[PDB]
């Protein structure tokens, strides 16, 4: 009989993979929320 | 949006000298804020004789 698990090293290497994603979203999003504050006042505002 | 507001508001004369003729253009560049919109004008007749 031969004994089993789960995690093969494929679903650790997707955990890293998750981890690593974890790690850069913040920054990420602080220079996505400074793009969009001013392409919403300067690069296109309201017409008049 | 829409925006309706009648022409006969705004004949107001006294003395020849007539008030709401301003009040129109004061609304007109309030209407210029609210973009998009429709602004309705009825009975213009009574300001363009």
């Amino acid at each position: 009989v031969v004994v089993d698990t789960g995690v093969t090293e494929d679903d650790r290497l997707r955990a890293s993979l998750l981890v690593q994603m974890l790690r850069y979203t913040v920054p990420f999003m602080v220079i996505s929320g400074l793009f969009w504050m001013i392409h919403t006042w300067i690069l296109d505002p309201l017409p008049n | 949006k829409i925006i309706t507001d009648n022409a006969q508001r705004y004949a107001l004369v006294n003395r020849g000298f007539a008030i709401g003729i301003k009040l129109l253009r004061e609304v007109f560049d309030a209407i210029a804020l609210n973009t998009p919109c429709i602004f309705l004008l009825e009975d213009i007749h009574a300001i363009g004789e």
